[PDB]
């Protein structure tokens, strides 16, 4: 399955990048997920586009890796990121370990 | 290719042009749904017009089942025998199964839609496309249907529509070329099947893709649907590939008509000089769009003839006026003035041609007015090199294209051979 | 769009039936999906449903031990639980795929889960 | 040509027929206005009559504009090459220059003319005739629809009329033959060309003219008109030229089947003994009609066989089922009685055939009842029999129409020759 | 035929199949009536439909009925000239005379009533069936006369249908093949002639009889009826007959690609080892169905080649990619590995043939998984067995299929022999 950084922390501002790599994403879009601990996850980036509710961050897909780039730090972003993709065959979905983030 | 010193023999090289090849394909998957969707009550004639369609596809579900040779139970890791014309044919069909779980997922959705063309897809480049049956006109007849007030007397317009569509079908389905599929829906391949480098198309590129062979890979009776795996091309401008069309005229020898039997086209590709069979390629303004590399090597004679040394060319004997006797080489005119009258300037000034010369080049403005067995013209330039008269071109290789003459001649060659040994 | 019903308390080897109702949501026109989240781990994949009941896709421990049922009449999504053992103690979210009949462009992607319901509790003693 | 004494080998010449050639074509001009006309009020079907015509028009004008690469830049009275066939069909394109006045003058009048066919001629030859497509049927649709059209009994009625029309229009406008040009409008050639040129052809003659080719010379995108330069024929009976159909039968040598490979037709023209072609030609009750002079020279051995000396015919091995092995000459029966059962005056009374001889002739009521392979017939009374020259023919020109056979043969002719030098 | 030891030269005999011939023919009389029947009111003035056939059948009566050769006026207990093929055809026409009286008996009754198909029978081997044009379609649209409350839009619906049907008629009437007679009426051949000689037909067998030519014997312009003497075959299974499909592979020599030019199919009848044809035949699951015996004798070289004597086989140079160069014979691939990239168990393990051997034999006992110029395949277990160590296999039989090349080569041969005695 696809993997990513276990966790990362920054100060209260500047910008933040979250990585993602695996045997997938070479020919498949990415769906980055955040959930505030204790709440249901939310979608931020489906395909290359962005959800309107999110502007603030759009991410960047690469040849073999994915990367979601976010800027600033507020009462948001104190939660991990799940990097997900469609299965290689088209049946399942794959989820990586949450990259815990603190401002 | 040597164009000069070649007009004097009757070989008239024509129109240097480029070359393009479809060396690799970007496959897609067309999914035709042969039933339209109606968005108001019912159309009482749907069942009957449905029944007409039942005659066609019911033939196709066993047209595939019981026809597959099962050449690949091995999956691209009792076959009996199968050739490369099928290897590539079904290995590309092996990829259908991996997309079968994907194509079926759309087939569950397009069934309930009311849209003509949908280009839903998974990978970044590849995209499956769904085409309904007559949904284009259905939206243009259900909208008037509010004025006609009925499942019929309204659906009658639908009733004639699908029957006409059925009349359109069974024509190319009775190896289908892409033109037919576009013909049913009045659409065109640049509107639905163009992405990334497969999007920018010329007008000649458009027809070549329509001329490719489309394969049927699945028919579902319940959905009345057909799955088509097309192979959209990527045409690279192959370098140093010039395709010169070649024509021949009646090079005279002692009042008898002979001509040099070159093929339909000739190419120069580095050292490669052999001809071509361009019966399949779509001709462009300045290039040829070929699926494969049609080049086949010529003889040594017909390849030494086209690099000059015209003292090697084959010399057929004319039978029936299929080969011309006069043609417009550049601004000037080249003709076999012994058999056809050239006359130069004066209409009555019939110019003599020596019996040992095949065709007389009329250019360099010696005849500013030229009448070929009548008519009148005016030469311009570049048809010759200062009225270029070559040496006595003695042609040696006289060849006959009928098997009877070849057989008869060797019979004499066989007969005297027996006499020769004593 | 809101989608959750909740309710579950079982014993190892037992059975259960989770459900979620997508109020204010075109249930028949849009697909469905469930996702499992272990309390000490991240999310993971369990089972998939199409807009109609035609295709059922499962990855329950990468095998078949659960059955998830779609019902367009009452617009509810039901998952049948049985033979829980040492691998199912987690929370469950009812999820709805982003794509659907009006916008099928993303139908081929089953991981574009648009909106997720509140987590429900299951326990393996 | 001697039909008699030619039947003793199998070269079995059929009945003579006449010859006709269209030497001097005379040209006429067509104007196909692919649009109907509504007499009084704007209907609700004319909105779509143009829209379905979008596809056909713009696949014509760029294909035509690119088509006419100028081959006669220099006027009558930078070319590359144009063969005699090209320029001969290019000068005919020039003739539109002088007629454009009436071409435009009439087309201006046809802009609103409510007539299916209109003809105005500055000269009866090189005249102009215009056709307004289904406007004749539009004159039939308006009659009832003037009272109950309701946009349904006329709009859909006219819509389906042109939709079916547009379907057929796309078929024959996709180099056209006159049949489509005539059939698509449900009129024959005699009406559309009412002059003193078509009222002279035989009933079996005007069918040939409908097979002639038709060019296109002008297309406009305003009225969608298409201008057609037809080359109507003026056929001459020629003279001393008759077409003999020729058939062969299984001349049997030593129990093996052989036959003489004659062409499908033979013509005699003074000293021009033979060779013929009919695939282009049409045939009347007693005459063939050809655009060209199809006669082509035969081989000297091939021609000498038809000249009377029979011992030099070519002899071909029969493969299977391509040689009749028995045929009915005038008032008689000629057959290979070894291969096929010849019974005389009774099923059980079989004819014996000398193995050395070829086919055996039964005529002059030698057998008043003759049974081919057990099927009794009665010999007629006018038949001509000729048993003279029972001398064994001894054909020696043995030919094979398969290039593999020839190639293998000369390998033996080579392998037995290389050591002959030593 | 031996398949093993023949794969060493790239000849891949397919699976054996049976040979069924149509040795005996039934006989039936289709009596088509191209005019439907309406209850009353002229189908709301549809008689205009009747005019369309007048453009079609009126030319038929002089096309066939007006002019025959009348080859059988002699008793069937000048004629002109006809071959056996015409005679066999002529005999069938005489058979219609015996059953002629019955034809008008049904023709007297078909003119009335409204049932689409009628069948009467006079002898156990000769029944007659009557088919109306579009009567079945008419049988359902008669209710719309009152159900839709209008003769119009029903007669108009009838008119376009016959217009479509007339267009359907004109396709193959513009010889006749029964699929027309089926598809024009869109029907079932099993629903026709209702005979024990047609019920026991396999789908492949039933497909073959759809291809046999249908004849025309009579036309009745008064009733627009066409009487077709349709022939049904009795498909006996000719025993001791094996049909193989044969392919060729690039047996390379010194990096030059040659191949062995076998026919499309090969047959074996006891000792008769000639080729075959399938263009007129039909492919079944386990047999071949043909209306004749396509077997034709091959050359001695090409017959001794297939009998295990493999040194003498024709050996032609390859031109263009028409030879697969690799194929799946049995389970183990055989190919020309110095033209296609051969591998075992991985991309990096290329296979190199010796500079003398041609194609290479690859088996699951030697190569478990094999990829060819890309791709990858595991070798399924099957009958192909090892290299088997044939000795150096020299081929002595260069064969060129260019008439020009044959003519060019013997000119040198003639040149050599002219000086051989000086
Ligand atoms: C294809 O059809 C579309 C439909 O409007 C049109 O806009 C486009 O120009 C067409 N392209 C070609 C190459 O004909
Ligand atoms: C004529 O020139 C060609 C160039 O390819 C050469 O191959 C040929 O041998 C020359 N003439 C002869 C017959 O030597
Ligand atoms: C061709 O023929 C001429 C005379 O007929 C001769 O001089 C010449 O050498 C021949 N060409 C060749 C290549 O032998
Ligand atoms: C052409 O058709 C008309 C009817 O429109 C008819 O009077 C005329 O005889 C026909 N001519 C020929 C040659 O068929
Ligand atoms: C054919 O026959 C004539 C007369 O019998 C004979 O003079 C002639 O030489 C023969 N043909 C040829 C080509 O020799
Ligand atoms: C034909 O060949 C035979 C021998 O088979 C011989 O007797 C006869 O003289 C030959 N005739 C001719 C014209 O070659
Ligand atoms: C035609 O015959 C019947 C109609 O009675 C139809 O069901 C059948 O499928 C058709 N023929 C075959 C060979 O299936
Ligand atoms: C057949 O094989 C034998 C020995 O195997 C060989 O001598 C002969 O040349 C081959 N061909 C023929 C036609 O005998
Ligand atoms: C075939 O050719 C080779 C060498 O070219 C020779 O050794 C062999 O004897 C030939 N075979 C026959 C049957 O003549």
């Amino acid at each position: 399955e696809l993997t990513q950084d276990p966790a990362v922390s920054v100060a209260l501002g500047q910008t933040v990048r979250i990585t993602c790599q695996g045997d997938i994403l070479r020919t498949y879009y990415v769906s980055w997920y955040q959930q505030k601990p204790g709440q249901a996850p939310l979608l931020v980036i489906y395909g290359k586009n962005n959800r309107p509710s999110v502007d603030r961050f759009s991410g960047s897909t690469s040849g073999d890796t994915a990367s979601l780039t976010i800027t600033g730090a507020q009462a948001e972003d104190e939660a991990e990121y799940y990097c997900s993709s469609r299965d290689r065959s088209g049946n399942h979905v794959l989820f990586g370990g949450g990259t815990k983030l603190t401002v | 290719i040597d164009i000069t010193k070649l007009q004097h023999v009757g070989v008239l090289v024509n129109s240097p042009k480029g070359m393009k090849i479809s060396q690799n394909f970007e496959t897609r998957y067309l999914i035709l749904s042969l039933i339209p969707k109606i968005e108001d009550s019912n159309s009482c004639g749907d069942q009957q017009i449905k029944q007409y369609k039942r005659l066609l596809d019911r033939l196709i579900i066993p047209l595939y089942d019981g026809l597959k040779l099962q050449k690949d139970v091995i999956v691209t890791n009792a076959l009996g025998v199968a050739t490369s014309a099928q290897i590539t044919a079904a290995v590309a069909l092996v990829e259908a199964k991996q997309a079968k779980s994907d194509i079926e997922k759309l087939k569950e959705a397009i069934r309930d839609t009311n849209k003509a063309v949908q280009s839903v897809c998974s990978s970044v480049g590849n995209c499956i496309v769904a085409i309904k049956s007559v949904q284009d006109y259905v939206n243009k007849e259900i909208v008037p249907s509010i004025a006609r007030l009925g499942c019929e007397a309204a659906g009658l317009q639908l009733g004639i529509a699908l029957t006409q569509h059925y009349s359109e079908l069974t024509n190319c389905f009775g190896g289908i070329k892409l033109q037919c599929i576009a013909s049913l829906y009045r659409t065109n391949i640049t509107e639905i099947f163009t992405t990334s480098t497969v999007d920018k198309y010329d007008i000649y590129d458009l027809l070549f893709t329509e001329s490719i062979k489309v394969r049927v890979i699945d028919v579902d009776l319940n959905d009345y649907s057909i799955t088509l795996q097309v192979r959209l091309p990527l045409l690279t401008r192959l370098l140093n590939t010039q395709i010169y069309k070649v024509d021949s005229i009646s090079y005279n020898i002692q009042n008898r008509e002979w001509y040099i039997p070159l093929p339909s086209h000739i190419m120069t590709k580095g050292a490669f000089l052999g001809g071509a069979d361009v019966k399949e390629c779509i001709e462009a303004f300045s290039s040829y769009i070929c699926p494969s590399d049609p080049g086949f090597v010529l003889n040594h004679e017909m390849e030494s003839c086209l690099s000059g040394n015209i003292s090697q060319c084959p010399r057929t004997t004319v039978t029936s006026d299929i080969v011309p006797r006069y043609a417009f080489v550049n601004g000037g005119v080249v003709a076999n003035c012994i058999t056809t009258t050239c006359t130069c300037n004066g209409i009555g000034n019939r110019i003599n041609q020596p019996p040992d010369q095949g065709v007389k080049i009329i250019t360099h403005k010696e005849c500013n007015t030229i009448g070929i067995n009548g008519m009148l013209f005016n030469t311009n330039k570049e048809g010759t090199l200062a009225f270029y008269t070559p040496d006595d071109i003695t042609l040696n290789n006289s060849v006959a294209l009928d098997p009877i003459d070849i057989s008869i001649e060797l019979n004499k060659v066989k007969s005297d051979l027996e006499e020769s040994k004593e | 769009q809101l989608l959750e019903s909740g309710g579950g308390l079982v014993q190892p080897g037992g059975s259960l039936r989770l459900s979620c109702a997508a109020s204010g949501f075109t249930f028949s026109s849009f697909g469905m999906s469930w996702v499992r989240q272990s309390p000490g781990k991240g999310l993971e994949w369990v089972a998939d449903i199409s807009h109609s009941a035609g295709f059922l896709n499962y990855a329950d421990s990468v095998k078949g031990r659960f059955t998830v049922s779609r019902d367009n009449s009452k617009s509810t999504l039901h998952l049948q639980m049985k033979s829980l053992r040492a691998e199912d103690t987690a929370v469950y979210y009812c999820a709805k795929r982003l794509a659907g009949l009006p916008d099928l462009e993303w139908l081929l992607y089953p991981n574009f889960l648009d909106h997720w319901g509140q987590g429900t509790l299951v326990t393996v003693s």
